[PDB]
């Protein structure tokens, strides 16, 4: 019966349960022969401290097991407990089954807990076995199969857990407490049964009254953002349901669309999107949509995915600043993925962000050929002024890649605009103290009189600097 | 002028990229702004608290003169 | 004689032997990936040996001479060491590779049986930079420089040495079926990898911990310098060599951030015995455990295995079925299986959308071996 075999070896030890500072346990005292009977009864001479002793137990050179504790004034400390909890996590069925009768035949204890608080329920839980899972039902009281362990996991939660589908049924005949929560996650048996990808376990839940989809957690998610982990079988189990909040929105605003798109697969996503009830147009807290995300993570498969055949509107920009995903694209060195947009019909190439940013300028201070060789293709126009009227010459001038200007002089831009200081890009070029990028201006006999609203003259510019 | 100004110095700031890695530690002040983040992790991988952190520090005001020395980008 | 050409040809079919046997994708990156990286440092350094050579004579000052000894001590371990490793066989290459105070574990700190090392000598002369020609001539800081780029290529060779036999030692245990030795060498090849990046290209190079941009900028001042240059046409080209070539050895350093995949899968959620069949039947005994764990199946790079889950006792039943949750990743994933402390055994793969896996192929597989009818 359980870890009892013929032929095994028995060694016991003893240590104080102190709730303060470290214990130290006893050496293990010497071997004792299993035969015939399993069961011991060990005499406990009395503590002079008057303190709880908790006793480990090990077979053979195996992992040592904590089998019980002991009050200061008790004896005749018998080792049938940690038996019963061993039969009730019994793979097996009829052997589990027939070693739990056999137990409870001589007086064990069902209350006695193990494994950080963990009662016989839960360890029948977590095994499956529904036949001793009944028979404690038959006999019992709510206040025990709802009893939660050290980290909050009610029976319920193993049971969902783990994947088991008749004990989950069983616990709903009876009548458990179903929208119970964890501890510092405040996760749902829902969310535990969404996280791996269980169907049937999912389908007996909602069997249940009295249970909700929309649950929130401790950071707002849904089981829903949940079911993302869940490839296809577990979303559509979502989604054949009644009352299902699919745009739900997390403590920040995130939509299980926008996990979906962050996680860069696309099944998940046109599974979530054969429910036509998905709003692509769903912002974040900062105004940011899963096209966005995409732009910003480079993700040029998902993009084209959702750009074409589907109604999203990819003007859409961040309320902070009013900048929109194309510049993201243009931002961080992503220039395929900025090339296809570019040549997309429903993309604006010359919208303006806060500051009067243009994606042109942002190209140019990237310093990205290619994005500019698409920007002379297309036919954009050149001149693009800001708010403060820098125009893309000075930008080239000013950026760390000087290289980018000379493209720039066969393209026709006027080297002699200003800003609203009257000075000339050759002015400008020696305040920002480059030395290399002012001399394949000064080829070009550029004029040398010119004076800005405060009076300096190139002269003075390089005076500061030391070039 | 004024002689104690450190507007090269702040320039260069904006360039080492050891004081890019100074920049990655005021991006990574915003886990105590936001503790979203360990959730997403679980979901949708390490990316996701990473691509929030991004969006979180680009969402405002662009400044021309952060960009231009490079301490704008990472 | 005859004897000394049969000696040869064993050690070239030895090293075939050795080069052909061991059959894997991932040997086959590794592999490409060493080779082109070492082949133009391997020969201008088999081309420069015998200058080396001729320059260990030439250093007199007995300030600098204790560096130039450790550096040409440890070139000539590593040399003779490679040389007696080349040509045994496999099974004596396995023997000599795994023993304790092995040429691996010297070679892992760089130092030599006769307390000789290189890397605290290549610190100390950029430390201080005898290698600057102060003189109009400085003959012995052009030797101290040349000395300095010598340990350099070794260190990169040795780098690169280390690199291969441990990728090879991992695949060949891999195959023959031993899991904890193939992971341990899976850990150590690993962590050599980290410890020189992080030796040769440093942790962003805040502190210059990196000795390639240290030696790169060296070079470049002594290039810049004109007075302290000796005009040769000779020492122009000789150092563009060098700044190309170390140039080159540091893109392809910096190329790869990661060797192997070190992700690791989720093992089952819950295990059970289904099926009733009664266990006087292959290696599932009354009295045994078995324990199991999982893998990605990768087929560019090297995976890892997650740890051994609980035991799980084996009483009036054979076949188990397993629940795996589905893959995050949603990759395959490969099942290993053992019993006791015997050999562990592939039993099977999973896919990312199946979940109850049953371990009842491989019995059959077990049990058509069985040498009884």
């Amino acid at each position: 019966i359980g870890d009892w075999r013929d032929g095994r070896e028995v060694r016991y030890a003893v240590q104080y349960a102190s709730e303060t500072l470290f214990s130290k346990i006893s050496h293990w005292s010497d071997p004792v022969s299993v035969r015939e009977k399993a069961c011991p009864t060990l005499r406990m001479p009395v503590d002079q401290t008057r303190r709880n002793v908790l006793v480990f137990r090990k077979f053979d050179s195996s992992k040592p097991q904590l089998v019980g504790e002991i009050t200061p004034y008790l004896s005749n400390f018998i080792d049938i407990d940690r038996d019963l909890y061993n039969a009730a996590s019994n793979p097996d069925s009829a052997v589990g089954f027939k070693e739990f009768t056999k137990l409870n035949y001589d007086g064990a204890n069902i209350r006695a807990t193990f494994d950080h608080g963990r009662t016989v329920f839960h360890a029948a839980a977590k095994s499956g076995n529904d036949k001793i899972m009944f028979g404690l039902t038959f006999l019992a009281k709510s206040t025990e199969l709802n009893q939660p362990d050290k980290k909050g996991y009610t029976p319920i939660h193993v049971a969902a857990d783990s994947g088991n589908a008749g004990i989950v049924n069983l616990l709903i005949q009876r009548g458990v407490s179903i929208n119970s929560k964890t501890y510092h996650f405040l996760q749902t048996p829902l969310h535990l049964a969404a996280q791996r990808g269980f169907v049937t376990t999912f389908q007996r839940l909602m069997e249940s009254p009295e249970i909700n989809i929309n649950e929130r957690d401790k950071d707002g998610f849904t089981p829903l953002h949940y079911a993302i982990r869940g490839g296809e079988r577990i979303l559509e189990a979502f989604l054949n349901q009644i009352s299902i909040d699919v745009n739900a929105k997390s403590n920040t605003g995130l939509t299980p669309f926008h996990l979906a798109i962050i996680k860069n697969d696309w099944p998940v996503a046109s599974t979530l999107l054969g429910s036509k009830k998905v709003d692509i147009n769903a912002v974040d807290e900062n105004n940011i949509t899963a096209l966005h995300y995409a732009a910003i993570l480079g993700y040029l498969e998902t993009t084209k995915q959702l750009i074409n055949l589907k109604e999203i509107n990819a003007n859409v920009v961040s309320s902070p600043g009013l900048l929109s995903a194309l510049h993201y694209a243009i931002l961080y060195k992503h220039d395929d993925v900025a090339s296809f947009l570019m040549r997309s019909s429903n993309v604006n190439v010359n919208l303006k962000a806060l500051g009067g940013i243009t994606p042109l300028h942002l190209a140019v201070i990237q310093g990205r050929k290619q994005i500019l060789s698409l920007m002379f293709d297309i036919g954009v126009n050149i001149e693009q002024k800001t708010d403060e009227k820098y125009t893309p010459l000075h930008l080239a001038a000013m950026s760390k890649y000087p290289e980018l200007i000379q493209i720039l002089l066969d393209q026709g831009s006027n080297f002699e605009a200003k800003t609203n200081s009257g000075a000339t890009p050759l002015h400008l070029a020696t305040f920002k103290g480059k030395s290399q990028a002012a001399l394949i201006l000064l080829n070009n006999e550029v004029n040398w009189r010119d004076t800005d609203e405060n009076g300096q003259m190139p002269i003075h510019g390089a005076a500061m600097t030391g070039l | 002028e004024g002689e104690d100004l450190t507007l090269e110095e702040k320039a260069e700031i904006c360039s080492e990229l050891e004081l890019q890695q100074k920049y990655v530690d005021i991006a990574s002040n915003i886990i105590g702004d936001l503790s979203s983040l360990p959730i997403a992790g679980k979901i949708a991988g390490t990316i996701a608290a990473a691509a929030m952190t991004a969006t979180h520090v680009a969402s405002g005001r662009l400044d021309i003169e952060q960009t231009l020395l490079g301490c704008s980008d990472l | 004689p005859f004897d000394q050409i049969k000696e040869v040809l064993e050690n070239r079919f030895n090293e075939i032997d050795r080069k052909l046997d061991s059959h894997s994708a991932a040997l086959e990156e590794i592999t490409k990936l060493v080779e082109k990286s070492i082949s133009v440092v391997e020969k201008t350094r088999k081309q420069m040996n015998k200058r080396f050579d001729e320059v260990m004579k030439s250093i007199q000052d007995a300030k600098v001479s204790p560096i130039i000894s450790k550096i040409n001590n440890f070139a000539r371990y590593f040399d003779t060491e490679k040389e007696r490793i080349r040509g045994l066989k496999l099974n004596d290459y396995i023997l000599k590779l795994e023993e304790p105070n092995g040429i691996l574990l010297h070679f892992k700190e760089s130092r030599t049986p006769t307390d000789d090392s290189l890397q605290a000598p290549l610190f100390s002369i950029i430390e201080e930079g005898y290698a600057v020609p102060k003189s109009i001539d400085d003959e012995l800081a052009f030797k101290v420089l040349y000395a300095l780029l010598y340990g350099t290529q070794t260190y990169v060779s040795v780098m690169f040495f280390l690199l291969e036999q441990y990728s090879f030692l991992a695949n060949h245990y891999y195959e023959k079926g031993y899991l904890e030795k193939y992971d341990e060498y899976f850990n150590s090849l690993n962590n050599v990898f980290l410890d020189f990046k992080s030796s040769l290209v440093g942790t962003g190079t805040s502190n210059n911990e990196g000795l390639l941009d240290r030696v790169l900028q060296v070079l470049m001042t002594v290039k810049n310098s004109e007075f302290l240059g000796l005009e040769k046409n000779g020492v122009d080209e000789m150092l563009n060599e060098k700044i190309n070539l170390f140039n080159k050895i540091k893109e392809e350093i910096e190329g790869k951030q990661k060797m192997t995949l070190s992700e690791t899968p989720e093992n089952f959620a819950q295990i059970s015995f289904d099926k009733d069949i009664t266990t006087p039947i292959g290696d599932w005994r009354d009295g045994r455990e078995v324990r199991y764990a999982v893998q990605y199946a990768s087929e560019t790079l090297f995976s890892k295995i997650s740890h051994w889950s609980d035991p799980v006792s084996v009483r009036e039943k054979a076949c188990p079925t397993l629940r795996m949750p589905v893959d995050q990743t949603r990759r395959n994933v490969l099942v290993f299986r053992k019993f006791d402390s015997s050999k562990p055994q592939l039993v099977g793969e999973i896919t990312p959308y199946l979940s109850n896996f049953i371990d009842i192929d491989r019995d059959l597989y077990n049990a058509a071996s069985n040498p009884d009818s």
